[PDB]
This record gives structure tokens, C-alpha cells and sequence, in this order.
């Protein structure tokens, strides 16, 4: 049974360097070239490069030509990917994927069935921000939907309730987005009847515990 | 670098086709065309290699073809297990590898539903602080929409559609500005139809 | 099928019911062996490895000089002497210099001077010895078992690897359902390593003659000299020049890397994988016994469903044709009806098949296969299948 | 006195009452010029300097390769092309490789391949041009003014420095009490720089011929090419080899430093002081006018006190003798009585003096002086002083 | 007028590096080789090396071959001596001294009058100790002389009085010595009449102000 | 490396000779023999170069000679300005320079006086601490003595003679031990005579 097991997730700062590993088992490691392909969250796959496990020759993508180094340990049957001068754009899941070397030991043309087995992937998050509390701000209805914006927090996750848990129907908290700032932001919306605007009170209880902050913010319809 | 549709959907039992257009240097030049399926949270799985050949254990419901610079993956007899993202890939004349943009395949478990979009301006409490305009998309299906922000705009953050509690999909887009920036002065398109909402700081 | 697509491809036909076939495997070549009632097998010598090489000698081709020192004596005061004359890492020379009252001597005339400088090597090359007993040849076997190009594998019965050494020149490879093939080779044949060394310099490698290697005019240290080297014949890269009976200076000759590269123009090249040397030149004569070779699917019944070209039949550089088809039936495993004909009515066989016994093996539907045909000169029709659903492709050779 | 102790010492005798004397100054040589009623003067060409050299060309003799890249196309798909073919820093070559279904091509046959690699120079040499107008010769003059060896100085009248250039080949050096000496030289004489370049490599320097330099088979960049160089004829150090219609690889030839050093065996050597080039070879013909040269101490009265040898008189390589004495008197400045005689009774002069007008100059007591004598062949007595306290030393030549 | 002016005194720790300068004026700097000769306190002169100011060639003593670097700046007409991997034994006055180069610009044989002019010298003190107060201890007579030992202080100097300055005749304070320890020690003696042993009291007032310490120590004859 | 006497003295008007013995590689090999005078606090001054030659401005009272491997500096008509340290020096066959040990020249301004030496053991207060034996030399002239510490010893610190207030010279030598080291169990020589003093921890 062919398996590729990769190292744990990493969090690092811009300008740092990461080395992720990829240990191969179930097949003869020296007969295969190991490729590195990455994927930003919600984005496509992007081929980074490959290493011939048998003789150490590499091939990198011209866009990564300077910052990446691919290496190998034969005794451990492990390939290594090292990315330097990190930027916020390198936040992604990094997979390794094999392809067979020829019977002469050279990796010139791939097999038509290249990338037949893939590792499980490693999440690496590149950001400069330090643990910080979110800032919490309201929203307005003008059947009608109202909500809460939770902005610039670190690290994930954020938990939000409404009216201390009494209002649960129609609630949707959105997944966070990573802006250029390097800090996350999400929002939680509730859809409520139009008859009950001036009658029911809506309190948003956000608590970002990694940042050790608890904020309650009341939402008022008032007027444009 | 390779262009394939963002999303394709079909009813169970039907056939669908995913196109993958390249150039004479990758897809139109060589037979190194492969198709990969990725389920959420899992590594990609090789589905098609050498535009027609299938690895053992993949259902013959998946087939491949190629004409000129456009390769195609046809899936007949759709099953709910087939819902995943599909990526074509090609070896290039320069010895590199290129991937397509990815296609969300949805096997329809519910009628198509137009999104409800609501666009909300910045609240006054954020305005006493230095700095956002928030666009909320809800209750659309399949979950593949495009967002556009009185003239075209850029540089903006948009979320990828996520499952609601009622099994519809939802997404959000934020436009980050400064207060004066705001004082100078969203439409989502889904399954070929575009719905639009407007705001104005000087309108009330 | 590993010979399909190779330009340097040789075809060898054995006797029908024959026992052995003689073959000559060369690096960069590939042989397709066929025989009646026998499966067609591709054979190739892929690597020649020399292991366990012993270091014979190292030659310094780029040197540097440090720690210059001198000893001087006045006229009639005898010969100068420097302590560094007793250090084997220094090179020294004596000469005469003009001396007198102006430079601290009571007499006028020639005074003895010795100058020494510490020799160190910047860049050296290494010659290793080769023992004929240690080279090992690796041979790849690929049967024409109707497997389709792009045969990814999840012990593949279509492929075999065989290793032959001078002390074990005979082997037998098992090929599953095809039985087994025997190889009796002659590794003694070839170039004699009695006077051949393995030369390494700047990560490039050659095979050179022993006498030429022993006669190159460079500094050298012995193979067993480890750690800090002791350089013999340092004068090959160090020379002393005098100026105006005032001074002598010592210069080092430049890198001779270009000179040796030039002397190595008519020499055999090599590479290295780890501590093993890899050769990309040579040949190997073998006699393969095929008494145990068998056709796996000779007993199948014929396929009854329809075939479909998944690729356009393609001409190889030797005029042979490749055909890849898809089968939509479920009666696999079965024989693929495949033939060539000029007359679609008689279906009289013309030409011949290269892959004996083409077969679909999977019982699952929509399975692919590949076969190879040797058409006659001129026009012909590739016919695959039987009856109404048979498919045809008109092909013309030359 | 700067010629005492030099083995390559030439003696030139001018006419008594003559106006000019012709001399030939060579590097490493020294001339002692004498004339009746004139002081004896040592003259030497000490340095030849070439200034303001313009860079003509640079040749790469050690190169390296990086950033290998390839573009490939299938058979009938045309010729491959790489973007690096438009970068002058890359060297590229096209060839044909075996292609087929196994490596992603719909057809079998030769497919076009191009391979490129980035050229960079590791070690280069520089040829600079020489303009005949810019060389400058420096001449040292040292009068035989009875100053003693070890003449430390606290504008020394015994020494003069003269500089002559092609545009100013004539000079006059002032020598204080001896007057002044004129030099009219012929710098045009010598080796023609019309076809001579100044070659620098690895901090070693030569003078080479222009045509030989233009014809050396190495990569080269133009003299005015600054910063990142643009290398012409990179193929002189880069070559492409093919293997088995599978790959082509590019190799760089080794350093040619040894080869050029070998081609430079029959060539003139040089050195450099800063941005100035120094030559240790050549000659210079001069005519020195001495009408203004005078004897400083011809008017002194004779010393009356006693002299004392402070060193043992020593024979120079030409048979001349050096005598250093100490004077315990106070009547300085005065003429030193100094002569050679075979008969201590007659004191008839034999031989001759080399240093005209030996004199003690200090009025203080215990002051030293040095003179030089040209004895006759055979036995003689060096006699210094007058009367009872005169000192003698028996000296024999040959 | 020929002058050689050298840089100010230096104090450094063992294993550090010192660079002392020697600026020449009154003569053509490029015509002379500059030598470095040092002298430990109370010890002989030891030749360290020389630099040809005209072309940069050097010659070092084989005992200093690795640790010394001699260099020059022609525009400033200044020679530099750099000694690395300092030890306690390098504490010394370092002089520069010139000698003439030949008329060909080479410095092969010296002139017989070598070292005709010398710089004024630079004191360099190599020690590892930090500013510390002295320890003060008495002495015994058994015409009779008594004294005070002041041990292990840093930095110099130490001032000692006797009986607050009332006893000044016959007093001698000795110069300090630098032991292997890297700290100084001296002693102060007084010679006093034999009749007055048990009558006059002798107090030693040492005050090491750089170390900010004041010690008074009484000396008693008592008995062996 | 070059051996010359530590100190020489003479009365004003007399002549004195300083010897400088080398080897066949420095002094016996070449005429590069020089003599330097150093006054306290000042740089060395070149007195003699090229064993006999004098630089201008140096009194002809200084003269040099050489025989075999021994060079000599003779100073006649001694003056009180001549009191200084004198160093011979030589260029060597290896191209290096070597200096002598230095000679203290004293022009006698006072009769020769033997030193008073007093040797004192460690006091009890130092003994309550972990760790010295102190030797004091006073009232000797000229100031050049040698110190020796019931058998020969080494590794010890000695001072160079310094001027007293009465213009005699004084010096001190310390022997640094540990208490047990002390429990296991100085002589100064001046102008050819040696005076000795003893101590004993077990004697009282």
C-alpha cells in the first residue's frame, strides 16, 4: 500500500523560512521523483517543482526558482521542500506527489500517469500579526436581516452567539477571510421578522478566547 | 493558466462535460493531460491520465477526450459521491506542470435557487473609528457565484461559498475603505442570472 | 513494449520450436525477440555499474602557495639553510645573490640564498582502480502481453529485471503466466579493464588507460594517503625564476583542467550514482533459452463485442504500426481479432503481427489494450474484430 | 656609489676635457662614468613605467553554467523554442530526440528539442593598450663624493633622480657642489609598442603581441563593456553533447589558465604598482653632457691627521677595491691622501683611482669616508696618508 | 622634520582584537617600510613585522604569523597594526619604526641604518578583570620595617597614606605588578625605630577611588 | 635571543663596554648590528648603525666594534645624560630582526650600596582567607638586582627597581601560594654579592 505522510501544520512570519517533509512508504523511494504542488485556500493547484529521489537532480518553477530548495534523505526515504523569504501569499496547503523515474534512473519525461498518489497535505500560515482581540461592530436592516462584523482578530477561531444563545434560528456565521492586513474578519447574520424590529433586542456575544477577549454588542435598527 | 468553467451541475443520472482549454505548449501539444478529483479535506485523486486512460478502480462512468487545445472530461450517470472539485493538468513544452482553475461539480439534490443578496453600509460606530461595506449572499444553489462591486472596481475581499444550516450555500464579500474614501461617492451572478443591490451614504 | 518508440531498435527472429536465440544488447539499443508459438519479448541492457572501486592516485591540477620564507648568507659564509627545507609541505630552491657592504656583508660577491614556499592543493582529480569481478549489468525485459501504453501498475508480470555479473553470468527471470526466460551471457566480452582506470575531476568522469594515467606530469599523492595529503613532484606546478641577481620568486602554474580535458577528448565518458560508477557505453552478448517461455492467453476464447480506436494508429520509425483499442464487452479475458488485409471480402491474411497473441484481459467493461503490427509494403487495411462491428483503418507503408 | 657591489657593472671612460659621453643604461645594470678633472658618477636606469593604459579586451578563461532549461515539441509539431534564446547571457542548442506514445506524443519519431544554459565567467584576463607617449624612464645618479657606505641622510647632493619621457627625452639634474649633469636620451630606441598589449591574468602580467592576443580562442568582452559583461564567442568554453537520442547536456571546458601560461612561456614579464605598469626589461641609450659638472673639493687643502681602517678593504667582482677610513682630525674639509705603490720608498704612483678627489668633509672629529681604487695586476700596497702616520695594506689582484 | 605619531592607549579583553595606527609626517611615506616592534613593561624589544608602504608587501615574525595583520593607507600616509586573539602577554608599548625602501621600490635588504626614527609608542593593556576593590592586609616586624599589602585591585592606581598622613618619613609605596591573575598588587613599607614598636600606632589608609573603596587597616607587631 | 649584561656602571669620565653576543645567523653573519638608547618614557634613539657608523648628532664618545659573534658598544667620557637602557639589534639570515635583553647603564652619582633585604611571611588575616610571601629590597645602588626564591623554585612575581625618595632604588618580589601549599615546608644578588634572608612558618 502506497502512502505519503507529511509533517504537521506550521505558522510562521513573513520573511521566515519553512521546511516541510514528505515521507514515502509502501514503494521503493529511490525509483520515484517527488513533486511539490501547493494550493491556497479556495484557489487552484500550482506546481512548484520536483526532485529525483535517485540522484538528487531538481527542477523548479521559474517563479519559485530562487526561494525554493528541494532535497532528500535516502536512508529516511523522505523528501524536503524549503521555501524562503515568505510572504502572505504563501499561506496554503502543500502536497507532495510522486511519478516514476525511468529504468536508467533519469527523470526527463514524466509517465503519462504522473501524480498517481498524493500526500495528505500540510497547512502553512504566513502572517506577521500577533495574538490580538477582535473589534466588534453592528449592522442595520433599513425579511430584514441584521448582523455583527467581527474585524481584525488573531488567531482563529471566533465564537459568536446571539442573545446569549436564546436566538438560534436563522443564524449564520460566515467563515473568516484573510485580508492583505494579515488578520481575519467574519460576520454573523440573523434574519428576523419585520413586525418585531422595535420589540426584540439583539445582543451579539463574541468571545475570542485565544485573544482572551469577550465583547457584547447590541444591534439597534435605528434609522438611516 | 488553464481555463475551465468555475462550476458545472447536473441531475443524478445525467452526463456532464468539463472542458479544459490550454495552448499549443501544454494541452494541444502533448497527451500528458490528466484529470484529478479532490473532495473537501482530502488529497487529489487521479481520475484520468493520458487523456483517455483510466487508473484501475475508477468507474468507467468517467471518460476523457481531446480536440485541438481543449481536453474534456465526461461523467455519465452522475452519483452524489461525484460532488467534488475537478482539476485538469498538463505537462508543458518547457518541462513544467500547469493546472486548471478547478471546477465545482454539483449533483443537484434540490432545485436551483436564486441568491438573496443584501448590501449593508458602514455603521456609525465604525465611522467614529478610522475605517467597510458588507455584501451577504444567502440561500443560493449550487454554491458558485461571482461578485462585482457607479463603475468597475478592484482592490476587496470575497469568501468562498459555505454550507448553511438548511443545506443552502452562503458567502460574504467585504469592501475595506477609509472614511474620506467612502465619502467620494454589489451584484452577484449565479447560473447565468445576475442580481444587484445598491447603497448610498447620501441617501436615506 | 519498452522497445516501441526507440530509434535504435533491432528485430531478431528465432526458430519456431527453437530452444535458444543469440542476441547482442547494446547501451541505447533495444531488441524485440519473437518466435512462433512464443510471446514477443523486448530486452534491453539498461545500466552497466562498477562497484567497490579502490582509489589509486590523486593528481593536483590547481595549486596555491603560502608562507614564503628565505635564508641568506654572505659570500664565503657557506650555503644558506631554512628550517622549512625539512617540511615536506614546502618547496625550496637555492641560488646566488649579489652581496656587499651595502646589504650588510663584509665581502663583495655572490652570497647563498634559499627560498621556500608552502604548497597546498586547491583542486585535484582522483583515479580509482577497476576490478573486472565487480562490474554488474542490469537487463530489463518487457513482454508484448497486449498491455496498453501507459501501463501504470498497482510484481508486474509484464516486466522483469535481471542482473548478471562475471561470477554469475547466467540468470532466469520469472514472468508469471508467460513462464520464465533464461539468459546465458558472456560478460568476459568487451573492453579489458586490466589497464583501465576510473578518472574523476570536477564531478566529471572518464575511463582512461593506466599507462597514460601514470605518466601525466602533475603532483600526485598515493591512494592510501588520507587526511592531509603529501604531494610528490610538486615541481610540476611550481617554478623558481631569478631576477637580476637580486631576487628569486616562486610562481605556481595555472589550472591544467583545460589541458587534461583536452587530452581526454578521445576518451570514454562515465557518470556516478553515489559510490557506484555508471557506464553509458559497451555491449553484451547473450544466448536466451526460451524452453520455459509460454503464451499466457493462447487458450482464451475470442472476444465477441466491438472495439474502438482510442488513439490514431501511428507508424514507428521502422515501419511498424501501433494500435490502441477500447473494449466495451464483459467476456474478458479473450483474444482480440486483429489482422491486415488488402481484400475486405476474402480477409486473406497479409503481413504479420509483432505482438503474438493480442488479448483483452479484464472482465470489466471499457478496458483498453495495445498491439503492434508489421504490415506489408504498400496499401493495406488494419482490421480489428469480427462480423458487422469490425473496425478498419487503411494504412500505407512506403 | 650605487654601482659598488653590482655584478653587472660597466665602466665607461670619457675624454679628458670632453663635452659629452655616450652610455647605454640597462635594467639590472649600472654604469660608473669617469673623466679627468671631473667627479666620478654612477648612473642607473631603475624603473620603466607605463601609465594611463586603456582596457582593450577581456577574455574568460574559467566559466560556470547555471539555470539549465529546455523546450520540446512532438514530431511534426515544428521546432522547439525557449524564451532564453532571446537572452544574450544564455547559450542554446537544438537537436532531435526520440518521441512517441510513451512520452506524451501522438506520433512516433524525432521531436525538436532546444536546451539553454546561463553563461557566467568565474575568472577572466584583461588586455590593456599601450601608447608610446606615456612610458616614463627613471634614472638614479649617485656621485662618488667620498661619502661612506651607509650614507644615511638627514636634498642629498650625492643623489639625483631624473625622469625622461618620449615627449621630454632631455633633462638636467642638479648635484649641488658638483654642478649639474645633462642627459639627452633616445627613448624612441627599443621595442615597438605599435603591436604590444599589456596582459593581466590572476595578478600576473605580460607584454604580448597584438595579433596573437586578438586570435586567442576564448570568450571575450569589449574594453568599454562595464558592469555585467556581455560575452562573445561563449561557445569557445561551452559545448553540447548528445546521448542516445534521449538527452543533450552542456559542459563547460576547464580553466585554460595553464594553456595561456604555456603559450606565454616565450613572452616578456611585467608587474604593476597601483594603476601603473612596471617593466623590468629594456634599455635606453643616452648622451650625457658634463660641461657643467665640477669637482666639489678640488680646492681643499690636504688632511694632516691620521686615518684608521674601520673595515677591511674588500675586492669587488671586477677587481676594484673599497676602502673605508675614519679620521680623527678637525681640519676638515680636506683632501684624503690615497694612492697605490709597489715601492714604499719612491711612492711612485701605480694603478689609478676610481673615485676622483676623495675628501673628508666634516670639520668634526672621527668622521668616516669611503673611496674606491683600481689597482694594477699583481702585488701592490694601498697607502693612505702622509708621513709617519700613513697606513698601508698589501693587496694582490689575480 | 621626521615625526611618527601613534594612536592613543587602549584597554581590551583577552581574545579581543586591537588595531593601532602610526601616521608619518616630514618624509615621503611611500619611500619607506614601516616596522612594528613592541616592548612589555620592564622587558626587551621584540620585532613583530614590517609593511612596505609603497606596494603593500608584508613580513611577519613566525611567532606572530597568524595573529598579526599589517596594512596601510597611502592617502593618509598611515600604517596599521592589527593583533587578534589577544592574551595577557600582549600588554605592552607598541612602537613603529621606519627603514628606507630601495630605488626600485622593493624592500628586501634593510638599510644598515634601519630604525633611524621611532614613534612615541602606544600602551595597550589586555586584561579580563572588571573594576574591583583591593583587599588590604598587614605585615610584621619580628631597623624594623612594617607594611601593608594591597592585593587584587582594578583599575590602577592605588593611593596609600599612613596614620592619615602624619607618618611620611621612611615611607615607600612600591609600583604595582601584573600577575597571571590579570589584577594588580603592590605594598607600602615604613621603617620605624625599634624603641617605639609598642607605643606608636600604624594605620594604613588605602583608597582605590576608581573602584570606589576606602579601607583603613591597623598594623600590630604582635608576635610570631 | 641576544644576550647582553643586565646592567653596567661606571664613574663619570670613565669608559665602559657593553657586549652583545649573537650567533652566526645574526651578529656573526652580517654587519647589520645597531645600538639603540632608550631613556625612560621616550622612544628608542639610534646611536650606532653598521657596527661602527654613527648617525649625525651622536657624540663620538660612542663607538662600536665587532669580533666573531660578539659586538661591543664603548662609551668613553661618561656623562650623567648617558644613563639609559641600551639595546643592540641585528638583522638575521632569515630576514627577521632580533634585539638584546637590554643593559641598564648607570653613571655613578653615589657610592655603591648593598641592598637591605627583608622577607616577611603571610599574616594571619590573609590566612583566614584562602591565599603570599613578600620580599622587600631597599637602598641599593645601582638599581639592578636578581631575586632567587630549601631548593630552587619557579612560578612568583618580581618588580623592576624603582627610585626611592632618597634617590636609592627599591624593588619587591611576591610569592603567591595557597594555605596548604604554604604548609608543605629570598636571596638578592647585586654587583656580584648575594644577600639572603630566611623565614619559616614553624619557627618563632
Amino acid at each position: 500500500e502506497v502512502q505519503l505522510v507529511e509533517s504537521g501544520a506550521e505558522v510562521k512570519k513573513p520573511g521566515a523560512s519553512v521546511k516541510v517533509s514528505c515521507k514515502a512508504s509502501g514503494y521503493t523511494f529511490t525509483s520515484y521523483a517527488m513533486h511539490w504542488v501547493r494550493q491556497a485556500p479556495g484557489q487552484r493547484l500550482e506546481w512548484m517543482g520536483w526532485i529525483n529521489a535517485g540522484n538528487g537532480n531538481t527542477k523548479y518553477s521559474q517563479k519559485f526558482q530562487d526561494r525554493v530548495t528541494i532535497t532528500r534523505d535516502t536512508s529516511a526515504s523522505t523528501a524536503y521542500m524549503e521555501l524562503s523569504s515568505l510572504r502572505s501569499e504563501d499561506t496554503a496547503i502543500y502536497y507532495c506527489a510522486r511519478d516514476k523515474v525511468d529504468d536508467y534512473g533519469d527523470y526527463w519525461f514524466p509517465t503519462l500517469w504522473y501524480f498517481d498518489y498524493w500526500g495528505q497535505g500540510t497547512l502553512v500560515t504566513v502572517s506577521s500579526a500577533s495574538t490580538k482581540g477582535p473589534s466588534v461592530f453592528p449592522l442595520a436592516p433599513s425579511t430584514a436581516a441584521l448582523g455583527c462584523l467581527v474585524k481584525d482578530y488573531f488567531p482563529e477561531p471566533v465564537t459568536v452567539s446571539w442573545n446569549s444563545g436564546a436566538l438560534t434560528s436563522g443564524v449564520h456565521t460566515f467563515p473568516a477571510v484573510l485580508q492583505s492586513s494579515g488578520l481575519y474578519s467574519l460576520s454573523s447574520v440573523v434574519t428576523v421578522p419585520s413586525s418585531s424590529l422595535g420589540t426584540q433586542t439583539y445582543i451579539c456575544n463574541v468571545n475570542h478566547k485565544p485573544s482572551n477577549t469577550k465583547v457584547d454588542k447590541r444591534v439597534e435598527p435605528k434609522s438611516c | 493558466a488553464l481555463t475551465q468553467p468555475a462550476s458545472v451541475s447536473g441531475s443524478p443520472g445525467q452526463s456532464i462535460t468539463i472542458s479544459c482549454t490550454g495552448t499549443s505548449s501544454d494541452v494541444g501539444g502533448f497527451n500528458y493531460v490528466s484529470w484529478f478529483q479532490q473532495h473537501p479535506g482530502k488529497a487529489p485523486k487521479l481520475m484520468l491520465y493520458d487523456v483517455t486512460s483510466r487508473p484501475s478502480g475508477v468507474s468507467s462512468r468517467f471518460s476523457g477526450s481531446k480536440s485541438g487545445n481543449t481536453a474534456s472530461l465526461t461523467i455519465s450517470g452522475l452519483q452524489a459521491e461525484d460532488e467534488a472539485d475537478y482539476y485538469c493538468s498538463s505537462h508543458t513544452s518547457r518541462g513544467t506542470w500547469v493546472f486548471g482553475g478547478g471546477t465545482k461539480l454539483t449533483v443537484l439534490g434540490q432545485p436551483k435557487a436564486a441568491p438573496s443578496v443584501t448590501l449593508f453600509p458602514p455603521s456609525s460606530e465604525e465611522l467614529q473609528a478610522n475605517k467597510t461595506l458588507v455584501c451577504l449572499i444567502s440561500d443560493f444553489y449550487p454554491g458558485a457565484v461571482t461578485v462585482a462591486w457607479s463603475s468597475p472596481v478592484k482592490a476587496v475581499e470575497t469568501t468562498t461559498p459555505s454550507k448553511q444550516s438548511n443545506n443552502k450555500y452562503a458567502a460574504s464579500s467585504y469592501l475595506s475603505l477609509t472614511p474620506e474614501q467612502w465619502k467620494s461617492h454589489c451584484q452577484v451572478t449565479h447560473e447565468g442570472s445576475t442580481v444587484e443591490k445598491t447603497v448610498a451614504p447620501t441617501e436615506c | 513494449i519498452r522497445c516501441i518508440g526507440v530509434s535504435n531498435r533491432d528485430f531478431v527472429e528465432g526458430m519456431s520450436g527453437g530452444t535458444w536465440v543469440d542476441v547482442v544488447l547494446e547501451h541505447g539499443g533495444c531488441v524485440t525477440v519473437m518466435a512462433q508459438d512464443k510471446p514477443t519479448v523486448d530486452i534491453e541492457l539498461v545500466t552497466t555499474t562498477v562497484s567497490n572501486m579502490a582509489e589509486v592516485r590523486s593528481y593536483c591540477y590547481e595549486a596555491s602557495i603560502s608562507d614564503m620564507a628565505s635564508d641568506s648568507r654572505c659570500p664565503t659564509q657557506g650555503e644558506a639553510y631554512l628550517d622549512k627545507q625539512s617540511d615536506t609541505q614546502y618547496v625550496c630552491k637555492r641560488t646566488l645573490v649579489d652581496r656587499g657592504w651595502g646589504n650588510g656583508c663584509g665581502l663583495f660577491g655572490k652570497g647563498s640564498l634559499v627560498t621556500c614556499a608552502k604548497f597546498a592543493c586547491s583542486k585535484k582529480m582522483t583515479g580509482k582502480s577497476i576490478q573486472p569481478e565487480n562490474l554488474e549489468y542490469r537487463i530489463m525485459l518487457s513482454v508484448h502481453g497486449s498491455q496498453h501504453s501507459g501501463m501504470i501498475v498497482n510484481t508486474d508480470e509484464n516486466r522483469a529485471k535481471v542482473e548478471i555479473t562475471p561470477n554469475s553470468p547466467r540468470a532466469e527471470a520469472t514472468l508469471g503466466g508467460f513462464g520464465s526466460l533464461g539468459l546465458d551471457c558472456e560478460p568476459r566480452t568487451g573492453l579489458d579493464f586490466s589497464d583501465l582506470y576510473y578518472l574523476t575531476m570536477n564531478n566529471k568522469h572518464w575511463l582512461v588507460h593506466k599507462e597514460w594515467f601514470h605518466d601525466i606530469p602533475l603532483p600526485w599523492h598515493a591512494g592510501a594517503d588520507t587526511g592531509t595529503p603529501h604531494w610528490n613532484n610538486k615541481e610540476a606546478l611550481v617554478e623558481f625564476k631569478d631576477a637580476h641577481a637580486k631576487r628569486q620568486t616562486v610562481v605556481v602554474l595555472g589550472s591544467q583542467e583545460g589541458a587534461v580535458h583536452t587530452a581526454l577528448a578521445g576518451a570514454l565518458e562515465a557518470e556516478m550514482d553515489g559510490a557506484k560508477g555508471r557506464l553509458s557505453s559497451g555491449h553484451l552478448k547473450c544466448r536466451l533459452k526460451m524452453d520455459k517461455l509460454r503464451l499466457k492467453g493462447v487458450s482464451y476464447s475470442l472476444c465477441t463485442a466491438a472495439f474502438t480506436f482510442t488513439k490514431i494508429p501511428a507508424e514507428t520509425l521502422h515501419g511498424t504500426v501501433t494500435v490502441e483499442v477500447q473494449y466495451a464487452g464483459t467476456d474478458g479475458p479473450c483474444k482480440v481479432p486483429a489482422q491486415m488485409a488488402v481484400d475486405m471480402q476474402t480477409l486473406t491474411p497479409v503481413g504479420r503481427l509483432i505482438t503474438a497473441n493480442p488479448v483483452i484481459t479484464e472482465s470489466t467493461e471499457n478496458s483498453k489494450m495495445m498491439l503492434e503490427l508489421d504490415p506489408p509494403f504498400g496499401d493495406s487495411y488494419i482490421v480489428i474484430g469480427v462480423g458487422e462491428k469490425k473496425i478498419t483503418h487503411h494504412w500505407h507503408r512506403s
